[PDB]
């Protein structure tokens, strides 16, 4: 909030800024999002299995 | 031919009963795990006014005791439970030995071995462990080890052959060497993830499992697909038989008891009915253990029962 001036009257001054690191980086904030709070999900799913044994 | 009768049925928990094991010194005693985190230490009779009444319940964990496993002896227990850390019985009233420390999250599966100096393992912290029965880590297995979490591990015949069992959620049973550590073999062959395994008392086998609804069989003398059987759609428990050479699986509607002298349906419990609606007539079958006797088993269900059955001739 900053007042600045001028010759006739005064104008009042107000700056909202939002930061932008939440996961990676710094790492400082976090990780709830704004105002809809979100998951974050990897994707790997598979099989390739039939019989066998790797004797070792 | 060989059938099955229903004998008859104990009370006492509020939970799932989720794992049992029978003392082989005692078949006068029972013992059970379950989801309201005690554990019952039993009083059987063979009677009509009870089948048995709870003795005592052995108390201290934050969470639910998960498995449960006897001594050698028979005067020790020792536990496995979601709070992340295990307990050391001293089975008489109470009156914890030792508490057992380690691993990040929970412990799924435990065992104490024919030694009486080495105990596993199993955790979500992707840990098979070695214990000292002072309590502290004789060794930690976290190199080779399975990416996901380790679901249950056996110790195995000390006959002259160092290997304990291990299976995890990654579709895969590795067989660990004592006193070395390494993977003696991986064997593959489960679509679905493996819950459970156990070995043969003669040790030659190795009954292994998951949601891969077929139940495959693996050799512990030096690991080979032996055969396979259709059946099992959840497989939850297995256990060998002393008295005869039965496998014994669990299902969650029903249980399937197998010979395999050759490979055949004994006969399937089947639980009487109950009127439902929309359906929530089966309870789960979970666990399962033979007596010593290998005439009477017992099981464990989600309806908060230990069901009895026994073999008629």
């Amino acid at each position: 909030v900053r007042h600045v001036l001028l010759r006739q009257g005064v104008l009042g001054i107000k700056v909202k800024i939002m930061l932008p690191w939440d996961p990676s980086g710094k790492i400082g904030p976090k990780k709830p999002l704004p105002d809809h709070v979100s998951i974050v999900e990897p994707k790997d799913e598979i099989l390739p299995t039939t019989p066998i044994s790797e004797q070792k | 031919t060989e059938q099955m009768t229903l004998r008859g049925t104990l009370k006492g928990h509020n939970g799932w009963v989720t794992q049992i094991a029978t003392t082989p010194q005692f078949p006068d005693m029972i013992l059970s795990a379950s989801r309201d985190k005690t554990i019952i230490m039993w009083k059987l009779t063979r009677d009509e006014t009870n089948y048995g009444i709870p003795q005592r319940a052995l108390r201290g964990h934050s969470h639910f005791v998960s498995d449960v496993v006897i001594s050698s002896d028979g005067q020790f227990a020792l536990s496995g439970s979601w709070d992340g850390t295990l307990r050391l019985w001293d089975l008489t009233t109470g009156t914890t030995t030792r508490r057992f420390v380690g691993h990040t999250k929970d412990v799924l599966s435990v065992a104490f071995s024919s030694d009486n100096r080495q105990i596993v393992s199993g955790s979500r912290d992707k840990t098979i462990k070695l214990w000292n029965t002072l309590g502290v880590c004789k060794y930690t297995v976290q190199d080779e080890s399975h990416s996901e979490w380790v679901s249950c591990v056996r110790f195995s015949p000390n006959s002259s052959n160092p290997i304990i069992v291990s299976c995890g959620w990654d579709k895969l049973v590795k067989v660990w060497n004592l006193a070395n550590c390494k993977l003696k073999t991986n064997h593959i062959g489960h679509t679905g993830y493996l819950n459970t395994v156990t070995v043969s008392p003669d040790g030659s086998l190795c009954a292994s499992g998951g949601k891969d609804g077929q139940a495959m069989l693996w050799d512990l003398n030096e690991g080979k697909h032996l055969y396979t059987l259709d059946g099992g759609d959840i497989i939850n428990a297995l256990c060998f038989s002393p008295n005869r050479y039965w496998l014994c699986a669990a299902t969650g509607p029903s249980i399937k008891i197998w010979d395999l002298e050759g490979k055949i349906i004994v006969d399937e419990l089947k639980q009487e009915v109950i009127s439902t609606s929309s359906k929530a007539e089966p309870p789960q079958c979970t666990s399962l253990a033979w007596s010593a006797d290998g005439q009477t088993l017992f099981a464990g269900y989600t309806d908060n029962l230990v069901r009895v059955w026994q073999v008629t001739i």
